[PDB]
Parts: C-alpha cells; sequence; structure tokens
C-alpha cells in the first residue's frame, strides 16, 4: 500500500470552480466535537488511497 | 440472537429519523459505506433491512 495520496472525503458545502483548500481540521460531530480524538462522528477529512 | 441466527427484519413505510442513534451509546464501531452519515436523514430509500 502506497500511503502517499489522500483526498478530502468530508467537508461542509460545495466549492466554487478552481477553488483549492488544504485545511485538515477534524470534522464536526454535531455537538462540540472530539477535536483530535475519535467518537460518534469524529471523522478525519482526508483519506488515503493506498 | 446469535451470529448464525441474525434477526432479519424489514422496516418500510415510515418517517425514519436516523438521529435517535446518537443518544444511545459511545458507538465504538460506526462507519457507513456508500453514504455519509451526516447526510443520511435527508436521502430516501426503497427498502431498509436491519
Amino acid at each position: 500500500g502506497n500511503y502517499n495520496y489522500r483526498y478530502r472525503l468530508f467537508r461542509k458545502s460545495n466549492l466554487k470552480p478552481f477553488e483549492r483548500d488544504i485545511s485538515t481540521e477534524i470534522y464536526q460531530a454535531g455537538n462540540k466535537p472530539c477535536n483530535g480524538v475519535a467518537g460518534v462522528n469524529c471523522y478525519f477529512p482526508l483519506q488515503s488511497y493506498g | 440472537a446469535s451470529v448464525y441466527a441474525w434477526n432479519r427484519k424489514r422496516i418500510s413505510n415510515c418517517v425514519a429519523d436516523y438521529s435517535v442513534l446518537y443518544n444511545f451509546a459511545p458507538f465504538f464501531a460506526f462507519k457507513c459505506y456508500g453514504v455519509s452519515p451526516t447526510k443520511l436523514n435527508d436521502l430516501c430509500f426503497t427498502n431498509v433491512y436491519a
């Protein structure tokens, strides 16, 4: 598994044409989330292809 | 029921709210394939088996 290429799986809304963002914050969990931890819906935004 | 005797059921014809889950438990294992958990409550389905 070549764990070098990733891709944003979660975000908030759609993006405008040719709009690039790199932020890798921890996605929300409805309530105040589990910043930097796991839980109900604590989903890292990036996912590797492998 | 046991592993080799899972309790199949059908649940249709109902106004389904997928947010009663989060009040249950720490939800050790919760991952969805083919559909994001955040945008589930809006999307619609033919027949949902559990």
